[PDB]
């Protein structure tokens, strides 16, 4: 837990959630409380990675995969370049982009597609921020999937 | 005494010999579709225009964008077919390409011709140069009608006339 903390009353503790709640105002609990909160009690979450590599032999490296929408994503294959791959790696801390391959010669697709034509500065923190063709809309085929490799 | 059936067209390329691969089927004029497809692939294609062998393969449609539905897709071929209907094919109308992507050959026998003085490579009032399988080369000074001259000048388009400079 994170040290720097403004004191405030915790709401509900014991959360009991179903298969499959919406939201977690579904998941039956205890009744409000406005009790005084320990440090201990609050919870810090870490949600997964927006971004993860697939089906590549090197952890690190493989297809490009999104999460969006609530569905994983690839990368169409248009406008693709090194210089778009160094954004991706970048997030996941592994080393730049020691090449880019094409055509999903490294593994056939998966997925709703999500991204095209994706044009990146090369010092962009993240794709979602990068200027591109968002929200589908691509047709790309699944055999134009994008794939990258990175230095561990 | 029949025309044959289908015909190769090169198209927006300057030259019957560079051109997007056009093939006649039907009523309809279709495109190649770009993957499996490498100068080995092109070397049929260029015999049979007659040009010659080919020296690049084109890509990813960079040669430019076709709008007739793609006949054949996925190509391998050995490179000494007579025509690319011995090559192998998935199949006709199996289109799992598209217009996005497109393939084009640059034959051997393809021309192009230009002038150049310095500091630019397009100037009309330079020596000039031809294009022969990749290549530039000049022609010779000697035996040349200012007719001749007449024509260099119309063909680039600097001016409907033009003198020969011995400088
Ligand atoms: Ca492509
Ligand atoms: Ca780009
Ligand atoms: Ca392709
Ligand atoms: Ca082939
Ligand atoms: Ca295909």
């Amino acid at each position: 837990s994170l040290d720097k903390a403004m004191s405030i009353p915790m709401w509900v503790d014991n959360v009991q959630c179903p298969k499959g709640p919406d939201t977690l105002w579904q998941c039956p609990s205890s009744p409000w409380e406005k009790r005084l909160a320990s440090p201990s009690e609050e919870t810090w979450i870490t949600c997964d990675n927006k971004i993860r590599l697939q089906e590549g032999p090197t952890s690190c490296s493989g297809r490009v995969e999104i999460w969006h929408g609530g569905s994983w994503g690839t990368v169409c294959d248009d406008s693709w370049d090194l210089d778009d791959a160094q954004v991706v790696c970048q997030q996941l801390g592994c080393g730049p982009a020691l090449k880019a391959f094409k055509e999903a010669e490294f593994g056939q697709g998966t997925g709703p597609i999500w991204l095209n034509e994706v044009k990146c500065k090369g010092n962009e923190s993240s794709l979602w921020d990068c200027p591109a063709r968002r929200w589908g809309h691509s047709e790309c085929g699944h055999k134009e999937d994008a794939a990258v490799n990175c230095t561990d | 005494a029949c025309i044959e059936s289908g015909q190769l067209r090169l198209v927006n390329g300057g030259g019957r010999c560079a051109g997007r691969v056009e093939i006649y089927h039907e009523g309809s004029w279709g495109t190649i579709c770009d993957d499996s497809w490498d100068l080995s692939d092109a070397h049929v294609v260029c015999r049979q225009l007659g040009c010659g062998e080919a020296i690049n393969a084109t890509g990813s449609a960079h040669f430019g964008e076709g709008t007739g539905p793609i006949w054949l897709d996925e190509m391998k071929c050995n490179g000494k077919e007579s025509r690319i209907w011995q090559c192998h094919s998935h199949g006709w109308g199996q289109q799992n390409c598209r217009h996005k992507e497109d393939a084009g050959v640059i034959c051997s026998e393809f021309m192009s011709l230009r002038l150049t003085s310095e500091a630019s490579r397009e100037a009309c009032a330079g020596r000039l140069e031809v294009f022969y399988n990749g290549a530039w080369g000049t022609v010779g000074k000697s035996s040349m009608s200012e007719t001749t001259v007449g024509v260099v000048c119309r063909q680039l388009g600097c001016a409907d006339k033009g003198k020969i400079n011995p400088a």
